[PDB]
RNA sequence: GAAGAGUUUGAUCAUGGCUCAGAUUGAACGCUGGCGGCAGGCCUAACACAUGCAAGUCGAGCGGAUGAAGGGAGCUUGCUCCUGGAUUCAGCGGCAGACGGGUGAGUAAUGCCUAGGAAUCUGCCUGGUAGUGGGGGAUAACGUCCGGAAACGGGCGCUAAUACCGCAUACGUCCUGAGGGAGAAAGUGGGGGAUCUUCGGACCUCACGCUAUCAGAUGAGCCUAGGUCGGAUUAGCUAGUUGGUGGGGUAAAGGCCUACCAAGGCGACGAUCCGUAACUGGUCUGAGAGGAUGAUCAGUCACACUGGAACUGAGACACGGUCCAGACUCCUACGGGAGGCAGCAGUGGGGAAUAUUGGACAAUGGGCGAAAGCCUGAUCCAGCCAUGCCGCGUGUCUUUAAGUUGGGAGGAAGGGCAGUAAGUUAAUACCUUGCUGUUUUGACGUUACCAACAGAAUAAGCACCGGCUAACUUCGUGCCAGCAGCCGCGGUAAUACGAAGGGUGCAAGCGUUAAUCGGAAUUACUGGGCGUAAAGCGCGCGUAGGUGGUUCAGCAAGUUGGAUGUGAAAUCCCCGGGCUCAACCUGGGAACUGCAUCCAAAACUACUGAGCU
RNA sequence: AGGGGGACGGUUACCACGGAGUGAUUCAUGACUGGGGUGAAGUCGUAACAAGGUAGCCGUAGGGGAACCUGCGGCUGGAU
């Protein structure tokens, strides 16, 4: 069978996905609505979108739920077609 | 760091395959046979066509199957 | 199943995925079997090796019916599709598994190995 | 992770040391990263003790490697 | 550093196959057995698996369970109210479980091996660079209820933190790189005299922790070139295929994912399909070339009943994890549940054939820990088996082995402690730590090994004997019965077959069944053939290709020399060191004919150019 | 009040296992057959080896219980 060692990390795992799936989920919504800004070519809220969502990014990463250069490549990815608005 | 094939089909943009030839030794046999090698090269501008002579050098790979880019048309 | 020539499923383990009742058992001049009674069936299509073959006279409880079985409230329970379990000369299971619901009218001194094998 | 490590050679009751360089990702006897020299405990005439160099044994220590609990008193054996 | 015989014929010669000497193995089988040391022991069913064990660790990370003692109050030594704190350890939490271990099923190519290449992460480790402040919401244990015989589920209600979430704060670190924006942490224990007081706290101080980065070590991931199994009685395969950009995405490049644009890509140097197989260092026979080959050993790969899938984590698509599906199996009190030995034993079952439900963490590791230590079927080491490989013994009046007794090292590095000195200290006040000398203690195998004692008491077997094997009477049997590798032998004096009677091979082993290479120039690169022995298409035109008259000059791809990194360690080859000797063990080198890079060379070849007949 | 943001939802693509139809390609088996090999050889026979008692042999059509005959082109591995 297995053993309570084990059986611990069975909850100690499936929990702590939980906790992992909404604040990963937390990111990826943010950056959708900066996408959906970018859709709308309205930059008039597409500067104030991005500038909640970039405290998100990271500060997720610093955390160690994602890793801290998918961030550095998100922050590059939107402002460079924020610019692309002009 | 220097490799020399021959170009032998160039209808696509921005990528041509060469022959880079040689010719070695077989081993048991003794008598130095050819042993022709189709690499992939990455062109930056597309001027390179069918029987001209390059030479190139190895980076991060550029595409699948291609890792070689086009340095300088040597000769034609 | 209910009758001779009838075609049903085969709801325990190994050996025969289609069979075809050649015999309703019990009475004499008797045509019909339900939920819980006895046919005598053949091996109609099998798989490639289980523990009974193709063209295999045989003996099989009828577990599932259409026509279905009626409680003493006056409700009925019925199912979507025709099932047996296949016997021995024991009449017990031969399979070890038994797939798919069955009723609580086969709970009783013979066939309680098929509901305690069975999903219900 | 880096070890300093005495490791079994020889044969049965009879003891042979190479004090290897080791991941401790890998067995005593496998996959070591250097062997810097031997040990012998069954040493008798003409055999010597232990072959280490110290040319190569700052390097790990530099590096980052540590004695494991034995190795240190080898060192000391100095 | 290389040995051939026998056999086609009335005889010969030549071509050509057979059988034979040898050495070998992971060994069986038939026989008979005294011992030591190192070894090795499912080659078959990646077949199914009862049973115990193979990774639990931590209270000095946090709440909460239980009360060693001791000093006292009553009753009067029975008892508890207390006071206290010794201790444990199921529930949270950190780390580990991604290692050690096993097996070789899948894989014909990016798996392995050799060389190189850059677009990346790495917990603990090691050097610095900057930093540990202030808060907030939950949550198990616990309380009870419900369902259940139990296993277990799932309803609310409590509380914690080295568990989590904001806020503060930014030397790097990320984005824009103009300016700017962004985002971190946790505290616990051993102490401490001055001021704040409950010198519980605060502050001081080291120790383990914690964080934000850089450089490194150590792993781990991509990418290219090379080679890597049998077939054409498999010749076409291919559409996300081959590129292009926009985006999307991976820790990281990349049709990896995506939309649309174009019609490319692979392949006769063997594509695709088909059968087969982990690969390599190496191993075995060999003069070598090679050929065969991957058991112990070590590197990489791959798998975990079968298949799909993510999750958590530094690291997995996780062997004693979860989820789903399948096959199978099991407990049921019919409510509901559980299992995965290719982990060590062991059991069936298959097979010619392969071991003990062992002892201990004392050595070496690991895994947690401030440390003590705590666990480990990895390991150290033991039974079992002539299974090799060595030695050794069975007597020529010694007593070796064996057995009795008495002795007797080496495997132990250190831990406890209580001084002693040191240097971080703001205060060598004090803790904490490294040093020193003494004391205390801990060996699974418990012995090897030395020296006494009784007495040859306890030890040999096997196969052959016609030839070319220089071991070579007869008795029984009569073309019977049989033996044998090639000839053959037996049909009535049998050196060929069955005993006895002797020898001989080499010995606790001897033989024969099987497989490998060899001799085999019998797939001939080294190193063979083709008028008649086997073998010239019936001959042409000619595609790829193989090779190419002639001269100067040039190139430096092949060729040639040196340089440097390697070609892991092991194995082997010499010199040694040790076991009392040999195996075995290692130290030193030698070896590793290889690979790319680098410069030097220009007789010849290709290529380049002008020519020469 | 609520908002932001999560969680269970709803359904959309992806896919393992399963299903269905129709084919390929392999392996085992199959009544019954057809040659092949080795035997032991009973048999019609004499087919080859001599100029083998009709010279053999090869290709091919054609024909016939068989070991076998003519033709057309073919060869001496054909000798007096």
């Amino acid at each position: 069978a297995n053993t309570p060692s084990a059986k611990k990390r069975a909850k100690q795992a499936e929990k702590r996905r939980s906790h992992n799936a909404s604040l990963r989920s937390m990111v990826r919504t943010y950056i959708k609505n900066v996408v959906k800004a970018i859709d709308a070519k309205d930059l008039e809220k597409a500067q104030a979108a991005f500038t909640a969502a970039v405290p998100v990014i990271d500060r997720m990463a610093d955390k160690g739920i994602i890793h801290k250069n998918k961030a550095a490549r998100h922050k590059s990815r939107l402002s460079g077609h924020i610019k692309a608005l002009s | 760091r220097t490799l020399t094939g021959r170009v032998v089909s160039d209808k696509m943009d921005k990528t041509v395959t060469v022959l880079i030839e040689r010719r070695v030794k077989h081993p048991i046999y003794g008598k130095y046979v050819k042993r022709s090698t189709k690499l992939h090269a990455h062109d930056e501008s597309n001027q390179c066509r069918i029987g001209d002579l390059v030479t190139i050098r190895e980076t991060r790979p550029l595409a699948k199957t291609k890792a070689w880019t086009l340095v300088d048309i040597v000769e034609r | 199943m209910i009758q001779t020539q009838s075609m049903l499923d085969v709801a325990d383990n190994s050996g025969a995925r289609r069979v075809m009742c050649i015999k309703v058992l019990g009475g004499s001049h008797r045509r019909y079997a339900g939920i819980g009674d006895i046919i005598k069936v053949t091996v109609k299509e099998a798989i490639p090796r289980g523990k009974v073959k193709k063209g295999q006279v045989m003996t099989a409880v009828v577990v599932r019916t259409k026509h279905g079985v009626r409680r003493t409230d006056g409700s009925i329970i019925r199912f979507d599709g025709n099932a047996a379990v296949l016997l021995n000369n024991k009449q017990e299971p031969i399979g070890t598994r038994i797939f798919g619901p069955v009723t609580r009218e086969l709970r009783t001194e013979k066939f309680m190995k098929i509901v305690s094998l069975a999903p219900e | 992770m880096v070890t300093i490590r005495l490791a079994r050679g020889g044969s049965k009751k009879r003891p042979f040391y190479h004090l290897t360089v080791t991941n401790s990702r890998n067995a005593r006897d496998g996959r070591f990263v250097e062997r810097i020299g031997f040990f012998n405990p069954v040493a008798t005439g003409g055999e010597v003790r232990l072959s280490v160099d110290q040319e190569r044994a700052t390097y790990w220590l530099g590096q980052g490697a540590q004695p494991s609990e034995r190795v240190a008193q080898l060192l000391k054996d100095a």
